[PDB]
C-alpha cells in the first residue's frame, strides 16, 4: 500500500493533539478512507479522524492496513516539515512502515510498525442538546481565555447564544450569538450547562486549525463533541466526557 | 458608570503597564475621563494612564469614583482575546466591575467579572517640574536602549551634548554609550538647558516595557537631577505616561 | 584593532555558533584578517573561523598581531543586541574590546579583554576521502530536522551520493543527498561511512544565516569537516571527531 498526502500540516495538527491524548494510536488505512479512533490513556476522551481518499495525491490501498505508531514519535517526525511539504505513507510488509516527507530534501523514515492494543471504544452519543457551529479561532480564544483561570470550562448553550465560560473565583464568559455573527449555524433541542476538563481541551486545541468552523455539540450530563469539518471531506471529531 | 474604548488591545496595554509587578490597580473615573496611577515599592517608577472623555466612544458617570480591582486573572484572559478591531467596555456592578470585549471578526462577546473596591477618587498629581530636555522618539528605540542598558549595568545616565542625547550605562569595565540626535533616531528633540540625570536601568526597562502596544511617538523628557517623563499617546487615543525618579548621589 | 562588519546579523551568528562549543576564545587579528580558532571541552570539535580583511568593510590593524581574549557568553550577549539593519564597528585597545552598533543609532559596548589559553590553530590539513558541496540552507534544514531523532548522526557515502542516517532503537531516518537530487551542487569521493555526535553537528546550523554555500568533508573513522563558505573568501570550519 502507498498514500501520499499533499498537506502534511493537517496530519501534523491531528497527531499533535493525538500524542497529548494517548501514547500509541493506530492509523487504519482503509480502501476509501484513512481512520484513527483512539481513546485516551484514561478513557475520558476520544479522537476520531477520517481522511477520505479524496484528499490524497496518491491512494494505493487495496486491503485495510493497520499502521500502529508511537504517537509521540510520529509527531517528532512530522515536525520535519514546517512548510507545505508532502507526506508519503507506504508499506509492503505489514511489520514495517515507510514514511517520506517529500520536499527540497527527501526525508525517509523506515519505522518498525507497531502491533498496538486496539481498544474497545464505548458507544458514542449521536444527539447533542445544542449543536452549534462557531469559528475555530473563536473557540480557541474562548478555551485559551477560560483555561487560564480554571480547569473547569463550563459550556452553556441557548436558542441564540453559546457561552464558553469560567465559574471559579474570577468569572469569564465568552459569547457567540446569532446577531453578533459569531455563531453561524445553530441546532437546538434543549438548554444545556455542562463543564469539561480544560486541560483535556488544551490537548486538542491544535485541532482548531483543521477547519474555519467547529461544530461544537454537547448537552447536560452529555459529552462535549468538537466536530471539525474540513474540505475534501476530512472529519475530525473530539469527544470529551464531563468532569 | 459605563466606559467604551475603541481598541481593547490598546486598553489592555494600559492595564499591563500600570499592573507590572502588582496585580492591584485603582481605576479612577473623573469628569475629565479615566485615569489610573501606580507607584513602585521603592517609589522611583510611577505609572500613570489618562484617557480623556472625548477619546472614548461612551463615557457615563454617576459620580467621580475609584475602583480597586484584582486584575491578576483578568490580565491572562484579556490577552488570549485576539483584539484586532475589538472594543472593550467597562460597567458599574453590584459585585464591582464588568469588562466586555466585543470581537469584530469572531463575533465573540467575552465578558469579565472582578471584585472591585468602590472608593473615593484619587488625585492626579502631575509632578510640577520644568524638564529642560523634551525629546520625542519611537517606543522601539526606547526598548532597544532599555534592553541593552540592562545588559551592561544597573544604572542609566542620560545626558545632553551639542544637540545630542547621550545615554550611557556601565560603571567600570562594561560600559555602554548611546547617542540619540534629531533625525537619528529622534523624531523631535528640544534641549532648553544643558541637563544630565541618572536613572534606574531596571526601572527604565520596566517603563519602556510598558510602552509596547502603543506604536505612536513617545515623548521622553528630563532635566538636571529631575524625573524622567515617558508619555505615549495611545493608538486609538489616550495617554500612557511614566515618571522615573532620578538618582542624585 | 578597528573592524567594521556591514552585516552585523550574519557576523552575530558566526560568533554564536562558536559560543556553542567554546566558552572563551581569541580574536587573532592580523593584517590578512581575524582568525578565531579553538577546541570544545569534550575535545571532539575543532572550530576554525577565518574572517578576512575583505570581509570587513574598513579593516585596520593596530599592531602586527593582536590577540583579543573574550568570553563568548559576554560577547554574544552584546551581539544578541544587534538590530536587523545596523553595522558592527568592533574596535579594541589592549584593555577593552569595544563593539559599536550603528544603524538606527549609535550603540557602543565596552568589553574588557581576558587572558585566554592560546589554542594552536589547525596549521595541519587532513585529507578526507569524500567531499560534498551543498547549499548552506539545505544542510541546515536536514540537520535541524534530524537533530531531534538521535544523538548519533550516521553519515555515509555511496557512488557520489551522501546519506544522512539517524539509526535509533525504534527506527531509522535516511536522507538521500545527490548531485542529481538537486541537493548537492557537487559530490565526489570513496564509499565511506562514519558516525558523528549529532549534538555538535546540530550546533553548526546557526551558520545558515552567516554563510550561503557549504562544503562537507568526511571519511571512515576520520573527522567530519564542515566548511561554511562565508563572504569574501571567508570560512567557518568545524572539524568534528568521529565515533570509535
Amino acid at each position: 500500500m502507498k498514500v501520499v498526502y499533499d498537506d502534511v500540516r493537517v496530519l501534523k495538527d491531528i497527531i499533535q493533539a493525538l500524542a497529548r491524548l494517548v501514547d500509541e494510536a493506530v492509523l487504519k488505512f482503509k480502501q476509501d478512507s484513512v481512520e484513527l479512533v483512539a481513546l485516551d490513556r484514561a478513557h475520558i476522551s476520544l479522537i476520531s479522524v477520517n481522511l477520505p481518499r479524496e484528499m490524497f495525491k496518491e491512494y494505493d490501498v487495496n486491503d485495510e492496513f493497520k499502521f500502529g505508531f508511537n504517537t509521540q514519535y510520529l509527531m517528532k517526525i512530522l515536525k520535519v516539515a514546517k512548510r507545505k511539504e508532502a507526506i508519503e505513507i507506504a508499506s509492503e510488509s505489514p511489520d514495517s512502515v515507510i514514511i517520506n516527507i517529500i520536499g527540497s530534501t527527501n526525508r525517509e523514515f523506515n519505522v518498525r510498525n507497531l502491533e498496538v492494543s486496539e481498544q474497545e471504544i464505548p458507544e458514542i452519543n449521536l444527539q447533542f442538546d445544542i449543536s452549534a457551529t462557531i469559528s475555530s479561532d473563536g473557540f480557541k480564544s474562548a478555551i485559551s481565555e477560560v483555561s487560564t483561570v480554571t480547569d473547569n470550562v463550563v459550556v452553556e448553550g441557548h436558542e441564540d447564544r453559546i457561552l464558553i465560560k469560567a465559574e471559579g473565583e474570577s468569572e469569564v464568559e465568552v459569547e457567540f450569538s446569532k446577531d453578533t455573527g459569531g455563531l453561524q449555524d445553530l441546532e437546538f433541542s434543549k438548554e444545556s450547562k455542562n463543564s469539561y476538563s480544560a486541560e483535556y481541551l488544551d490537548d486538542v486545541l491544535s485541532l482548531t486549525k483543521l477547519s474555519d468552523y467547529v461544530k461544537i455539540s454537547f448537552g447536560n450530563q452529555k459529552p462535549l463533541q468538537l466536530f471539525f469539518n474540513m474540505e475534501g471531506g476530512g472529519k475530525v471529531t473530539y469527544l470529551l466526557a464531563p468532569k | 458608570f459605563k466606559i467604551v474604548y475603541p481598541n481593547a488591545k490598546d486598553f489592555f496595554s494600559f492595564i499591563n503597564s500600570i499592573t507590572n509587578v502588582t496585580d492591584s490597580i485603582i481605576l479612577n473615573f473623573t469628569e475629565d475621563g479615566i485615569f489610573s496611577r501606580h507607584l513602585t515599592e521603592d517609589k522611583v517608577l510611577m505609572a500613570i494612564m489618562r484617557i480623556p472623555k472625548d477619546v472614548l466612544s461612551e463615557y457615563s458617570i454617576d459620580s467621580p469614583t475609584s475602583v480597586k480591582l484584582d486584575v491578576s486573572s483578568v490580565k491572562k484572559i484579556l490577552s488570549k482575546a485576539s483584539s484586532k478591531k475589538a472594543t472593550i467596555e467597562l460597567t458599574e456592578t453590584d459585585s464591582g466591575l464588568k469588562i466586555i470585549i466585543r470581537d469584530e471578526k469572531s463575533g465573540a462577546k467575552s465578558t469579565i467579572y472582578i471584585k472591585a473596591e468602590k472608593g473615593q477618587v484619587e488625585q492626579l498629581t502631575e509632578p510640577k517640574v520644568n524638564l529642560a530636555v523634551n525629546f520625542t522618539t519611537d517606543e522601539s528605540v526606547l526598548n532597544v536602549i532599555a534592553a541593552d542598558v540592562t545588559l551592561v549595568g544597573e544604572e542609566m545616565r542620560i545626558s545632553t551634548e551639542e544637540d545630542k542625547i547621550k545615554i550611557e550605562a556601565g560603571e567600570e569595565g562594561k560600559r555602554y554609550v548611546a547617542f540619540l540626535m534629531k533625525d537619528k533616531p529622534l523624531k523631535e528633540l528640544s534641549i532648553d538647558t544643558s541637563a544630565s540625570s541618572s536613572y534606574s536601568a531596571e526601572m527604565f526597562k520596566d517603563a519602556v516595557k510598558g510602552l509596547r502596544g502603543f506604536s505612536a511617538p513617545t515623548m521622553v523628557s528630563f532635566g538636571e537631577n529631575l524625573p524622567m517623563k515617558i508619555d505615549v499617546e495611545a493608538v486609538s487615543g489616550g495617554h500612557m505616561i511614566f515618571w522615573i525618579a532620578p538618582r542624585l548621589l | 584593532m578597528k573592524a567594521k562588519v556591514i552585516d552585523a546579523v550574519s557576523f552575530s551568528y558566526i560568533l554564536r555558533t562558536v559560543g556553542d562549543f567554546l566558552s572563551e576564545a581569541n580574536f587573532i587579528v592580523t593584517k590578512e584578517g581575524i582568525r578565531v580558532s579553538g577546541i570544545d571541552p569534550s575535545r571532539v570539535v575543532f572550530l576554525d573561523i577565518f574572517l578576512p580583511s575583505s570581509y570587513f568593510e574598513g579593516f585596520e590593524v593596530s599592531q602586527e598581531k593582536e590577540i583579543i581574549g573574550f568570553k563568548l557568553e559576554d560577547v554574544n550577549d552584546i551581539l544578541k543586541r544587534v538590530l536587523k539593519d545596523d553595522t558592527l564597528i568592533l574596535s579594541s585597545n589592549e584593555s577593552k574590546l569595544t563593539l559599536t552598533f550603528d544603524g538606527e543609532f549609535t550603540r557602543s559596548f565596552e568589553l574588557p579583554l581576558i587572558q585566554v589559553e592560546s589554542t594552536q590553530p589547525p596549521s595541519v590539513n587532513l585529507e578526507f576521502p569524500f567531499k560534498a558541496q551543498l547549499l548552506t540552507i539545505t544542510f541546515a534544514d536536514i540537520i535541524d530536522e534530524l537533530s531531534d531523532l538521535g544523538e548519533v548522526l550516521n553519515i555515509h557515502s555511496k557512488e557520489n551520493k551522501l546519506y544522512f542516517e539517524v539509526i535509533g532503537d525504534l527506527s531509522t531516518a535516511k536522507v538521500e543527498l545527490s548531485t542529481d537530487n538537486g541537493t548537492l551542487l557537487e559530490a565526489s569521493g570513496a564509499d565511506v561511512s562514519s558516525s558523528y555526535g549529532m549534538e555538535y553537528v546540530a550546533n553548526t546550523t546557526k551558520m545558515r544565516r552567516a554563510s550561503d554555500s557549504m562544503e562537507l568533508y568526511f571519511g571512515s573513522q576520520i573527522p567530519l569537516k564542515l566548511r561554511f563558505k562565508l563572504p569574501q573568501e571567508g570560512y567557518g570550519d568545524f572539524y568534528i571527531a568521529p565515533r570509535a
